[PDB]
């Protein structure tokens, strides 16, 4: 409600599901867990701009 | 006090007399003792069916609503005799009151006072049913004289910007109060509510004097100044910075 009429926003909502673990290609876990980090990042601030 | 009582059941050829008779009591008490006298005359549109009654048995032709073509010669002969004339210690002053017709503002009373006398008093419905007594409306009040009426040594130099900043800061502040309504408070700024608050203030203190308190005109410009505490002294741009150095820290 920024106004008299009311206006669709969302919300970012951390459900929680397990990540998949990846041990097993040449143990590649920090480096994946670097850009699930970063992909975390972005996936919150796209759900701003929408 | 002389008083000059004339009930509504009297003859009505009396009613044009008392006037007269009031009139001339008050220049002889005025140019003659040398007195300052404040006349005042109430109910005047029963003066204009007083007017319009002896017309008619005289039969004549009417005027424009009944009325007679000669009103205004009359209604002028009758207001005028008021003022200060030189070689006398003395004056008068005429303070009409009359009623409009179905709030009327162009009936012709009114409108062939306003070609003679000075200035326009009003009184706001709404404000009288927002129990507010006396409910003088400021917005639309007007006065030709205030110009030099009020001025430096007659009495303080802080009467006419005061009043001019006051009048501002209420329209803007019932401008704000109708913005509120539109939008909601939650689109407020700081001096919006600021506003709002000068606005409640003013209406509860000082419209609202009840029918015995006797404020000097002293004590009215200090209440103004404590209504204009509520801002800060950036807002107040109608008062020159001069008299801000002078009169805001207090």
């Amino acid at each position: 409600n920024v106004a008299g009429v009311t206006l669709p926003v969302f919300e970012h909502y951390h459900e929680g599901t397990d990540s998949y673990e990846l041990t097993g290609l040449a143990r590649g876990g920090e480096q994946l867990a670097k850009l699930k980090r970063n992909y975390a990042k972005a996936v919150e601030l796209l759900v701003e701009l929408a | 006090v002389c008083l000059f009582l004339n009930l509504a059941n009297d003859p009505t050829i009396e009613r044009i007399i008392t006037p007269r008779l009031a009139l001339t009591t008050a220049e002889f008490l005025a140019y003659q003792c040398e007195k300052h006298v404040l006349v005042i005359l109430t109910d005047m549109s029963s003066y204009a069916e007083a007017l319009r009654e002896v017309s008619a048995a005289r039969e004549e032709v009417p005027g424009r609503r009944g009325f007679p073509g000669y009103m205004y010669t009359d209604l002028a002969t009758i207001y005028e005799r008021a003022g200060r004339v030189e070689g006398r210690n003395g004056s008068i002053t005429q303070i009409p009151i009359l009623t409009m017709p179905n709030d009327d503002i162009t009936h012709p009373i009114p409108d062939l006072t306003g070609y003679i006398t000075e200035g326009q008093i009003y009184v706001d419905r709404q404000l009288h049913n927002r129990q507010i007594y006396p409910p003088i409306n400021v917005l639309p009040s007007l006065s030709r004289l205030m110009k030099s009426a009020i001025g430096e040594g007659m009495t303080r130099k802080d009467h006419a910007d005061v009043s001019n900043q006051l009048y501002a800061c209420y329209a803007i502040g019932k401008d704000v109060q109708a913005m509120k309504a539109v939008v909601g408070e939650e689109a407020l700024t700081s001096d919006d509510l600021l506003y709002l608050e000068f606005l409640q203030k003013f209406e509860k203190n000082f419209i609202t004097q009840g029918p015995y308190e006797n404020r000097t005109v002293y004590e009215t410009l200090d209440i103004g100044w404590q209504l204009l505490r509520i801002f800060p002294k950036e807002m107040l741009k109608r008062i020159p910075q001069s008299t801000l150095s002078e009169f805001y820290p207090r």
